[PDB]
RNA sequence: CUUUAAUGUUUGAUGUUCUAACGUUGACCCGUAAUCCGGGUUGCGGACAGUGUCUGGUGGGUAGUUUGACUGGGGCGGUCUCCUCCUAAAGAGUAACGGAGGAGCACGAAGGUUGGCUAAUCCUGGUCGGACAUCAGGAGGUUAGUGCAAUGGCAUAAGCCAGCUUGACUGCGAGCGUGACGGCGCGAGCAGGUGCGAAAGCAGGUCAUAGUGAUCCGGUGGUUCUGAAUGGAAGGGCCAUC
RNA sequence: GUUUAUUAAAAACACAGCACUGUGCAAACACGAAAGUGGACGUAUACGGUGUGACGCCUGCCCGGUGCCGGAAGGUUAAUUGAUGGGGUUAGCGCAAGCGAAGCUCUUGAUCGAAGCCCCGGUAAACGGCGGCCGGUCCUAAGGUAGCGAAAUUCCUUGUCGGGUAAGUUCCGACCUGCACGAAUGGCGUAAUGAUGGCCAGGCUGUCUCCACCCGAGACUCAGUGAAAUUGAACUCGCUGUGAAGAUGCAGUGUACCCGCGGCAAGACGGAAAGACCCCGUGAACCUUUACUAUAGCUUGACACUGAACAU
RNA sequence: GUAACGGGGCUAAACCAUGCACCGAAGCUGCGGCAGCGACGCUUAUGCGUUGUUGGGUAGGGGAGCGUUCUGUAAGCCUG
RNA sequence: AGGACCGAACCGACUAAUGUUGAAAAAUUAGCGGAUGACUUGUGGCUGGGGGUGAAAGGCCAAUCAAACCGGGAGAUAGCU
RNA sequence: UUUUGUAUAAUGGGUCAGCGACUUAUAUUCUGUAGCAAGGUUAACCGAAUAGGGGAGCCGAAGGGAAACCGAGUCUUAACU
């Protein structure tokens, strides 16, 4: 980053933002991962068992990515509108 | 130089203010103008402050 | 006593007669209105002439004072 | 040893989807009365680092 | 409960006295046939002196350093950022300690809009009137004016005058120009709300181009975005601003 | 007398003398985290520091500035102490915006608080300073006195006049328009002393006109032993030109049979030392100071060690 | 040291104009060879009767190799 | 009597020549200053490097001194050759 | 060698022989190559030890926003053509 004594880009531009501690414990679940779980029911503890999310993740949210082709039960996880439609199109269920 | 900075504060209580300058020596009367307040989305009287 | 100058302003005709222009392109940058504006040409606050419609640049001389006008002809 | 991130750059830049870096604009911190509202409105959004500076930013942010 | 007399009584203070802390590089005894040290007796000082922590002043005694660059060597002098002209070779751009001048502001009207208007100079006649004050007409046609340099512009006036006003608005912005970059600049048009005009429309400051300072640290107003067990709060972010 | 051992011996240092100043003895001061030691087994006729530097005549005026010393009405001022205010939290009340005791808590900072600095006076053998104006007056702290002066000090300058020489930028004497002397960072003289600076004279001379001859040690030859610096390679001439700009080496031309020895130093930008001058490097080291930031030491106060009575 | 045609020398062997000829380079053509970059037709892990064209080079970038010691291949092969 | 005088030893070092790959990393020859004093000299001891010592020249402290020598941090750093 | 420029009278080398200078470690990005492929791969460790186990982890398949948050969208804005 040295520029011959000209004030470099990183010192020339301002700082912005802050780092959230919620983000490190939030995670994202793709639709492909819903069938990798064992038992057919989807939840934080069973996803952790199936190694989809880390041990320290406390919050998860299913998103429309991939395909789901089996009935699946979701509990205790947020779900996007598209992921909700995709889950319910395959005879699934979503619970809060 | 002489001409000092002031703010014109909304009379709608939104806390919105414009910022301008004024020559205090000549024309010392407080400035007052109808300006647009975006918090309430109306034209409102703004009064000199600071 | 004479070691001073100002940064050159890059003024002049940026887009010449007959060339195609998209709307909003500066035609000429100028101190004062050396070129005036005609059809589909707007004058800016610093007298910049820009195209208000997509077309082709045309130069002309009009009026009693033989003043130069920039117009945009819709292609 | 691991490369050490330059933490000032870690605070000044964020990586985007395609690989570019976003940043906040300079000249929007403290002499704001004399500046036109158009200028400040255009400075407020974020911007993408340019080609000439991409190499320097990437050197500074190895783990971005 | 208002006020006001005193002391046992708690620390504040001045003073004087005292001895038991503490000092003695006073005397004598002992350890001890020893100008050290220690103990002891006695005298002289005495809560002073002096030492520890904290604190204001002083402090080249000592220490660590800084004391620019350009530059027809270096130094002394000058300069260093911005705007106008010329050099600059009829697009842009273009150097020298090349030739000449300015800026580091101003204005809530000197901004916006509607309506209206047209200068300098001279000639002639006319009270105080002079070469030059106001008036009347004539020639003249911008030789004026522009808030401040210069260049380029300006009569549809961008110059002058008056009425109403706050668009010196908020979010955005097709598309362009100019920069290595940081950035700078112009911009039709869309949403909101507004001023003037019967209306068409004009208005996102001023005839244009100088009037400026990145980042970090921090101060103020707003914003429940975050808030380290939980609820707050501190602190941080975002917006406006110093 | 001493001094830069190894380019400087002196006008430099020291010195007897003198002045100021500090020091009352567990002295000041110094070496020492300290104990202790020197000062000194001394005691103001002593000891330290500082300056000047025998002796003779002397040593003028100024305390405005810096320093030191003394004294003080008052101003500001640290640590410590913590009056009052503001905010967070929650008991509670609230058909609720919201209010909000106590406790803990963040923040403000009333009051007390020494020296120092501000102010007054002294001190120049402390650091230092010492006029103009018109033929009385402004300014200042005071306006250079005595003595000396082209000087170890005088730029113009080889100042002017004189002495000495045929001829004297040197020397001696006088002068005074002292660029830019001056009185203990001493002024002016001074007999004696000096491997001290300058000038003049007698004597003496190979210093010189101008060199000659001679005696020894090398040089030269012979026998023995046997270095050094330097060195890209050499079949290593002159001139005129040219050329990274001063040619043995290029171009043109001239001269030149091969090789030693004794000599001399014009060139080989000869050898020796990565120039010491100059400049540069955000190089180094030392020294200075009212550069900055610190700090030892000194000094002020508060708390601890640290108590009792008494009076106001 | 001639030293202001490079020299000799030149009254042209100087200058002007006009002609035809010759010399003259690592330029161009001729003959033989090497390499690269392409495009081509037979053809295919391609090369060629072919064809056009390229081939000075510092800093530097890219491609392909030679050789040295050591390890396996290797108790193999060579060697009194 | 004398920090008196001339002058050997002894202590020094003013001038000149030589020498400068020296006889010698400071000397030789000829002259030269002091030479009873603040003299000189032998033996032993003490003062140590931001320190000593200095009749003071930044002099001397083992041929080294505007901060000795040895070992270490250490392959300091060198935008320079 | 260094330079705009060196036969240069600019540096370096007396000659020979031997030695003498882009390395190693760990990260990270790109290129070639090999395996696997919406998957890829293990570290320490165990282990009769280059096997095999070990998926703790790491990168990838989802981005936007300072963030909560939303999500093939999201942010900006009261809202975007």
């Amino acid at each position: 980053g040295f520029e011959g004594g000209q004030m470099p880009l990183y010192r020339r531009l301002p700082k912005f933002g802050f780092t959230s501690r919620k983000a490190a414990i939030t995670a994202e679940i793709r639709l492909s991962d819903l069938a990798k779980v064992e038992g057919g029911v989807v939840d934080l503890n069973t996803l952790k068992a199936a190694n989809i999310i880390g041990i320290q993740i406390e919050f998860a949210k299913v998103i429309l990515a991939g395909e789901v082709t089996t009935p699946v039960t979701v509990r205790g996880l947020r779900v996007t509108k598209g992921a909700r439609a995709a889950i319910e199109a395959a005879g699934g269920k979503i619970e809060e | 130089g002489i001409r000092e900075k002031i703010k014109l504060v909304s009379s709608a209580g939104t806390g919105h203010f414009y910022t301008t300058t004024k020559n205090k020596r000549t024309k010392p009367e407080k400035l007052e103008l109808k300006k647009f307040d975006p918090v309430v989305r109306q034209h409102v009287i703004y009064k000199e402050a600071k | 006593r004479n070691g001073r100058d100002s940064e050159a302003k890059r003024l002049g005709v940026k887009r010449f007669g007959g060339e195609s222009v998209l709307a909003g392109s500066i035609i000429v940058r100028q101190r004062g209105t050396k070129f005036h504006a005609g059809a589909n040409v707007g004058c800016g606050r610093d007298h910049t002439l820009f195209a208000k419609a997509d077309g082709k640049v045309k130069f002309e001389v009009k009026g009693p004072k033989n003043r130069k006008f920039i117009s945009i002809e819709a292609e | 040893p691991k490369i050490k991130t330059v933490r000032g750059a870690a605070k000044r830049f964020k990586k985007t989807g395609k690989g570019g870096f976003k940043h906040k604009h300079a000249n929007l911190r403290h002499i704001l009365t004399k500046k036109a509202t158009k200028r400040k409105r255009h400075l407020r959004p974020k911007a993408m680092v340019s080609k000439g500076d991409l190499g320097l930013v990437i050197a500074c942010l190895p783990y971005a």
